[PDB]
């Protein structure tokens, strides 16, 4: 431990060594990168570092210029400015990326060519702390508990534990109680009273004899997104997605009509695949018990929601009669009541009974005889 | 044995991290036990309650401005077109169990948060705790007051009710759109267009729940770290010197005392958040640009600006085919007030000429010049706060409908002068009362 | 200051003519 | 400093002093609360602390009970369950705040009646470091700067500053370049080309001869169909609120019309206050230079938006012909072209020229002769 | 949205006994609901990054 | 000039906080130079970039599920019903200068 007068007479090198010794760090090797002065290599290396920094500055200025003056607004397909617009974002990353990358390259080169090479050794002093610190910190904690007289006042200790536990339980329930919701509260009006959401869908009749049409999505937003469909509109080997539509739903021109049609479109259990089996293949169809009359001749309606995890299984192969789910590769045999034949699916897709009305429009002939979508603990 | 388990766990911690030397220094830290030193604890503890309740509210709030039709349980607003921000705020209060309790606790915590900062600022100002070496902590704290000033305003406007939306139109939009040269550029920038726009609430929601609290939390951490290592000051007394701290150690006195004070702040906030109704948004309906209510209830953590708007005369300038409206004065007025508050110790040390190390708190009566100025500043703040409830004040004397503001105009210079003289004379009398 | 584009007028006002309406589309 | 031999025989009382001495803490006075164990006062005080802690658990358990089993659903005014609902939130805060407030009270009582009273003095080593750390840290930083030879290499130093500055300027501009929008970019289609948003409103004609009606709101503006009015619809001294409504805007039946009507009510400069003064007061009416022939008979049309900060001034005193703004209490003298007479407002409310069509319906004779709403820098 | 429907919904609702109660507490009812995105937005901008920053 | 200002500021900092022993300890700490030791910094640096780009994105994103009709500049989606979350995500990538670059940098990060 030097004195004030000794420190003033120490050079910078000795002060650095003394500070390292105080910190427990000893620099066993420390040499300049260019001991020989006036060399062409040193000047050449000096320019190399500056070149990379200059490139970073040029690219940073370029980033400023392209962001202000390059055409950045979107241009439509087939327009004259589409090509220049497509290079807007690429130019942003090229100029920004090259700028900071060049600066980083120059900084690495400066450290590896000009900052002196050093090897330093530091004592870890890890593991158990000195016994003087262990005993004192343990005594300080022990004296607090042994002197607070909390241990030998059992009525206070029990009261504090019960009180803190009761308050914690109360504030925990109040904090999370708002998120808790009963899954099976009957909130869906059906033909036989209110039902839980998972037991119902858009095809569940709201009253006895309700006519639900198999409506096709026209693909245009508003102005009748769903229209009626006829059996002759689909050919053999074709597949079409249908939705539950009612007369009261409207054509979407009115604000209330749009909301009703929006609910149909976003119904998670609503979409249904209508397939028309080739008449030559009708002898290969195997019926499921309770669903022998669910098909209107060669027209079959199966739910579009995969029974495994709820993805829309809409990859219908007309020749192999296989319904493939694009999410996890489940395959269903459309001829054998959509029975799964490959993938993680273990349950068959629900079949929608279909028929036609007096006007010849395809309508549902009732509701699904089983829940639609992914299974759950309370199912079947 | 619990002692055997405690010894084993302490042995395991020491063998891996060796914190015994560091922990013992932390446990032996001495803190003064003055009553006025809990002023900063309430503000810090209220912020934690705001953090916990704000997290809960984020699970049910939609900050969208998209127009929707109400379909909740509130019959009076059934079928009324509103925004997603207002409906979810209604959803929290009515269709979420405990949502109204959490919503009111959060609002009450904000009021205690803002009130505690001003009260704690008064203690720092009056006792001279801003002097060297604690001048930088004053600057850090002053930024915290400004950030907490706008943080409460942004949160109060989140539900997008009729009263909150009107304040945005007049204060956030009206004053900003009239600032010289760049005022309309700052309006097209924050609002992304013209009032109201479609990104107002979503931008404020991100600022209010995430960005401003993040800066506040970082500044609070630097604020608390500075006090912990700068060894908080003490009042002069028996055994109190400039090179010592007199008080109690962290264990087991201060830790229990501070922990129990946290429970009382939480307990008080829970009582007011449940028993006292604050900001009933369903009574006013969604904000509409064509509709403005007369009977309101603005917060006291951001009203002084409103009071300055009313009291200031309609002075405008029209230089060379342009316009400088009356709102520029209020916007400029906040700039000087914030600038003077931040750089007070630097000005104070420039006029008093003392730049020495100070650890002992200065008596308020010792410096009657500063005391009176602080009393004058507090008095001026109070009239500006009370200058915007003129609607109820006017129907008390009935001498004139417009003379109420003339009381404010004349009385914003006389009463502060009177308060300055009374405080200055009181300090001298108290100085020689025991001398 | 006073707004330059805001001054009182003493000339009497005339009754406005009826609106006809020219349709562009 | 002491060896392991001394620490073995040191008791807890001396160990606490030894630990405090290292940290500079000197506990000059430590005294237990009860000098004579066994007194009734100590037992009585212990029961008081237990009562506060037990009351916290009792209230905490109540919070869990009231949160679960209590009518919480909102009830309408004038209903059987309205009284019980009004007590739901107060009981949530009464059983929660009082539960933890009592726990904190029971802990403060414990610390100042059972934890021994102490007063410890800690020496604060404020000020400058003891001249040994100052010299070493200064040498450590100086050695790094001098050793790296960065000071004597100007080509690297200038390039680093320019390179970092150029990258920083470009990044900062590109970071906030997407939040900068020109307020005067022509976007509103008007009768004469495209103008800026501030220069236009809902009353700005979109083509020459366009007819805009002073339409009333059947219910809430933007949610109910707008209806035209005639001069024989406002009584003497009456006030009516009108909006700019076109014949092609519809009545809100369709989705497109509902969006158009919502935009009319969403307009910040759209509302206009229509007032009819009594015939026995036309003598004390002062016109404006440019708006002499803007009124139709005794009917005047001033914008409802205040000229100070944009609040729509709804209040209107028919006795004094004064327009009051509810935000900052500004009065406009409707007789004197709605000029301000008191408050922070300084500019008169804009007057909309009005007339009648062939069918007698009230229509706007044109656009405002001045910008509507709060003033800005580029105004007039 | 397809990834949410499978992973976040079907797997959660397929859990035994309390699997459907967890789906109702997180979606606020049935998929997709109306509060999933705002809740995910809050969790993604404040809570999870805040926990990550503390752990980092 | 520049040397005196650093000395004056250093003394001013040391006189108010005395961070001389502590800072010198942080400057003298030794870290091994192995290449594989830098693998933890890549994750740390990626997180920082995520924070910076994430804050920028929150200034333009509306996370609503309410269904609206697209009115942006992207023609192939004009009129298509969509949520506000998808609405503003398109707005960031098409209507905000540099929004596409920031959104891509965020997801690459
Ligand atoms: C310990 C774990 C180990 C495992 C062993 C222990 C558990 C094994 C023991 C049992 C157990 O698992 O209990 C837990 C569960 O409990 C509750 O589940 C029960 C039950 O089990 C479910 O199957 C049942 O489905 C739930 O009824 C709902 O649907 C009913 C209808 O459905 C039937 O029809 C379905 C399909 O067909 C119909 O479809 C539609 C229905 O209308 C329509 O289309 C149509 O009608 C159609 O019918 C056709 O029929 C014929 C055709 O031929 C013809 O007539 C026609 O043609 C017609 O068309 C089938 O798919 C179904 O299978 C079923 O058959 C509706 O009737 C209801 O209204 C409602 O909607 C029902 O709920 P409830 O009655 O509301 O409540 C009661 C109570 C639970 O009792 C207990 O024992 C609780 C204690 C034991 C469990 C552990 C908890 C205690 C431990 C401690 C707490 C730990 C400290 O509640 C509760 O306290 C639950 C609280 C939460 C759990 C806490 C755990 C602790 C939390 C922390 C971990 C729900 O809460 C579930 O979420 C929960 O998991
Ligand atoms: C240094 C500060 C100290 C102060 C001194 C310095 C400044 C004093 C010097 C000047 C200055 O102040 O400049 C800054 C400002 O610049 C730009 O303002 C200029 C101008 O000043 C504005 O008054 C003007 O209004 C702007 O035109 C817009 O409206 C025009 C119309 O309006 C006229 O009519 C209005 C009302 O009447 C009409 O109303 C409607 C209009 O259609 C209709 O209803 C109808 O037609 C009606 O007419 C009737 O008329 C008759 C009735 O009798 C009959 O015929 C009929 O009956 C008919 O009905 C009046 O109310 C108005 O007053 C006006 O007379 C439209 O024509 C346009 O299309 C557009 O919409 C215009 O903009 P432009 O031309 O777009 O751009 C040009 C350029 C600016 O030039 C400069 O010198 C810039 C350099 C100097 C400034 C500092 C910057 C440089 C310093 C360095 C950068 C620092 C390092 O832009 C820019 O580079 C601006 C960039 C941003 C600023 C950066 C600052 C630095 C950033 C960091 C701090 C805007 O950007 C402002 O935001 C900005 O503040
Ligand atoms: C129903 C519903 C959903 C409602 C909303 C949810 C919600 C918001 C819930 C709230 C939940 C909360 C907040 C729970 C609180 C529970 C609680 C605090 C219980 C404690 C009860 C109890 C047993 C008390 C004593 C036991 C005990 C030892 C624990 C307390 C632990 C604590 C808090 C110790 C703090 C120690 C400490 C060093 C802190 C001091 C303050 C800090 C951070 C430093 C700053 C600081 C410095 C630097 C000084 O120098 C100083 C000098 C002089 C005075 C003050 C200070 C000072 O505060
Ligand atoms: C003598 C000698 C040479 C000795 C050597 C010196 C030495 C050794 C050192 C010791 C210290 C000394 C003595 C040296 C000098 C130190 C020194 C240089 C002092 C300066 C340091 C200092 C004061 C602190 C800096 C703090 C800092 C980071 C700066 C902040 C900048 C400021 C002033 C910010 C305030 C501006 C602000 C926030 C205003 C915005 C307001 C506006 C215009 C918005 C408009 C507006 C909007 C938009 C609303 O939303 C709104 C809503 C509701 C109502 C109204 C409004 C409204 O008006
Ligand atoms: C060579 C010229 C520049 C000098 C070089 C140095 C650059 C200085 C920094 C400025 C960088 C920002 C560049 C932004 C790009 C640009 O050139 O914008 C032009 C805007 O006019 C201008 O030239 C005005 C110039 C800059 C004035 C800035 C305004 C003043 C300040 C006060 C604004 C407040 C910001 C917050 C900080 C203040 C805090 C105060 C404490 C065109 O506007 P426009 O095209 O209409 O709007 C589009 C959107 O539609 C589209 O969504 C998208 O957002 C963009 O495309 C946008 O431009
Ligand atoms: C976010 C708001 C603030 C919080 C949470 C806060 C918190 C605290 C806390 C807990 C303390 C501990 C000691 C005490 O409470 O007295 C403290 C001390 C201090 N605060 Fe504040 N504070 C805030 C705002 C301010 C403001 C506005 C100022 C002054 C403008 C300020 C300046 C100080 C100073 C100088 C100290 C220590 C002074 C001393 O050692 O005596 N703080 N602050
Ligand atoms: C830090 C200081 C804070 C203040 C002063 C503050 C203040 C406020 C205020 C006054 C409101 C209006 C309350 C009301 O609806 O009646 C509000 C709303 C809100 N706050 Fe905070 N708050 C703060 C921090 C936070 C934080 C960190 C979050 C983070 C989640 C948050 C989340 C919210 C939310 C989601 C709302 C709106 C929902 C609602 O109005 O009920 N707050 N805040
Ligand atoms: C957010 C992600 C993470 C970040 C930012 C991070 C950061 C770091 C950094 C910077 C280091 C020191 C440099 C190094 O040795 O590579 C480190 C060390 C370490 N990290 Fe990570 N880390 C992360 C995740 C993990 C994971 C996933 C593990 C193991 C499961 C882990 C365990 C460790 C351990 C044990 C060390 C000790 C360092 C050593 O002894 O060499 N970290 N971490
Ligand atoms: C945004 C800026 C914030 C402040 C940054 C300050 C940066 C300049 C530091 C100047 C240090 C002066 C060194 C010196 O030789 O003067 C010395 C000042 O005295 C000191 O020892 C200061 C100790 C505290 C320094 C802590 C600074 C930590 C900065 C870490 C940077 C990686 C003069 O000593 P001397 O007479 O040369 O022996
Ligand atoms: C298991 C799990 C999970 O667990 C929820 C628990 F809590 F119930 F356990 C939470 C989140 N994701 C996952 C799996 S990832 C995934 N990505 C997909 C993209 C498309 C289709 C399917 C996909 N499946
Ligand atoms: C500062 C106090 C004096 C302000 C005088 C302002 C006069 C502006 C007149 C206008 O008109
Ligand atoms: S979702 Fe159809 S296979 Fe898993
Ligand atoms: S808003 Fe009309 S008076 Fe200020």
């Amino acid at each position: 431990q030097p004195t004030d007068a000794e420190l003033a007479e120490m050079s910078r090198e000795e002060l650095v060594k003394l500070g390292g010794k105080i910190d427990g760090v000893e620099t066993i090797f420390k040499e300049p990168r260019w001991p020989v002065p006036g060399t062409k290599a040193e000047k050449r290396t000096e320019r190399l570092v500056a070149y990379w920094l200059m490139l970073g500055g040029l690219s940073g200025l370029a980033l400023l210029l392209v962001f202000l003056f390059w055409p950045w607004e979107y241009q439509p397909f087939g327009s004259e400015g589409e090509f220049l617009y497509s290079l807007a974002t690429p130019l942003y990353g090229l100029t920004f990326g090259l700028s900071i990358l060049s600066i980083g390259i120059g900084a690495v080169l400066f450290q590896k060519k000009f900052i002196p090479e050093e090897i330093s050794v530091q004592d870890r002093h890890d593991g158990r702390s000195p016994e003087v610190h262990r005993k004192t910190v343990a005594a300080n904690l022990t004296d607090a508990l042994e002197g607070s007289t909390l241990k030998r006042r059992k009525v206070i200790g029990l009261s504090l534990g019960i009180g803190l536990g009761a308050f914690g339980a109360g504030t925990l329930v109040a904090f999370i109680g708002g998120l808790i919701k009963n899954p099976w509260k009957p909130v869906v009006p059906t033909a036989e009273g209110k039902k839980a959401v998972l037991w119902t869908s858009g095809w569940t009749p709201r009253f006895k004899g309700e006519t639900i049409y198999l409506a096709r999505a026209t693909g245009r937003p508003g102005e009748s997104p769903f229209v009626k469909m006829r059996p002759e509109d689909i050919d053999a080997g074709g597949m079409e997605t249908v939705f539950p539509w009612r007369e009261s739903d409207g054509d979407g021109t009115t604000v209330e009509s749009e909301h009703k049609l929006t609910e149909i479109a976003m119904g998670v259990r609503n979409p249904v695949m209508l397939i028309r089996i080739k008449p030559a293949d009708m002898h290969r169809v195997i019926k499921r018990k309770g669903q022998e009359s669910f098909n209107f001749g060669e027209l079959f309606a199966y739910t579009k929601v995969c029974s495994h995890l709820g993805c829309p299984s809409s990859l219908y192969e007309q020749q192999t009669y296989r319904i493939l789910c694009p999410c996890h590769q489940s395959q269903f045999d459309a001829l054998e009541f959509a029975k799964p034949i490959f993938g993680p699916a273990a349950r068959a897709l629900a079949q929608l009974p279909i028929t036609i009305d007096e006007d010849g429009y395809l309508v549902a002939n009732g509701d699904f005889v089983e829940p639609v979508g992914p299974a759950f603990w309370e199912r079947k | 044995d619990f002692a055997k388990l405690a010894a084993a766990q302490g042995d395991a911690i020491d063998s891996r991290y060796h914190p015994s030397a560091a922990v013992r220094r932390q446990l032996n830290k001495v803190f003064p036990t003055h009553w006025s030193f809990l002023l900063g604890e309430i503000a810090l503890y209220s912020f934690i309650i705001l953090l916990l309740t704000g997290v809960w509210l984020t699970l049910f709030f939609d900050p969208s401005m998209a127009h929707v039709t109400y379909d909740g349980v509130y019959q009076p607003l059934r079928g009324v077109q509103m925004s997603r921000a207002y409906e979810t705020a209604l959803d929290i209060s009515f269709e979420v169990r405990g949502g109204l309790f959490v919503r009111q606790v959060h609002h009450w915590a904000a009021l205690m948060f803002a009130a505690s900062i001003m009260v704690h600022l008064a203690r720092i100002f009056f006792t001279g705790a801003f002097r060297r070496p604690r001048e930088a902590n004053w600057v850090i704290g002053s930024l915290l007051l400004i950030l907490a000033m706008f943080e409460g305003f942004f949160g109060y406007s989140l539900p997008d009710d009729l009263l909150s939306g009107t304040g945005i139109r007049a204060a956030l939009s009206g004053i900003t759109m009239g600032i010289p040269v760049i005022g309309t550029w700052m309006h097209w920038a924050l609002f992304g267009g013209d009032f109201p726009g479609e990104i107002l609430i979503p931008r404020l929601y991100a600022l209010h729940i995430l960005l401003i609290p993040g800066i506040i939390l970082a500044l609070i951490g630097a604020h608390l770290a500075l006090v912990w290592f700068q060894k908080h000051t003490q009042f002069p007394g028996p055994g109190r010197t400039e090179t010592n701290v007199v008080g109690v150690r962290v264990m087991p006195v201060f830790a229990v005392k501070s922990g129990a004070f946290f429970a009382m702040i939480t307990g008080v906030l829970g009582l007011m958040g449940g028993l006292l109704t604050i900001n009933p948004i369903w009574n006013l309906g969604p904000y509409k640009p064509s509709q403005v209510s007369a009977g309101s209830q603005p917060d006291f953590y951001m009203m002084w600006t409103d009071g300055l708007i009313r009291l200031w005369p309609a002075w405008e300038f029209y230089p060379f085919g342009h316009t400088i409206p009356q709102g520029v004065w209020v916007a400029v007025g906040m700039g000087l007030v914030f600038a003077l508050l931040i750089a007070y110790p630097f000005i104070e040390k420039k006029v008093t000429g003392d730049d020495a190390h100070h650890n002992l708190l200065q008596r308020p009566r010792d410096v009657p010049v500063r005391t009176a100025i602080g009393s004058m500043a507090i008095a001026l703040y109070l009239l500006l706060t009370f200058a915007c409830m003129n609607d109820i004040i006017a129907l008390k004397f009935h001498i004139s409908l417009n003379a109420t503001t003339w009381i404010g105009r004349i009385g914003m210079v006389v009463l502060p002068a009177i308060v300055y003289f009374v405080a200055y004379r009181w300090a001298i009398s108290l100085q020689r009362s025991d001398r | 200051c006073s707004p330059p584009g805001e001054t009182a007028s003493s000339e009497p006002g005339t009754t406005p003519a009826i609106w006809t309406g020219s349709p562009s589309p």
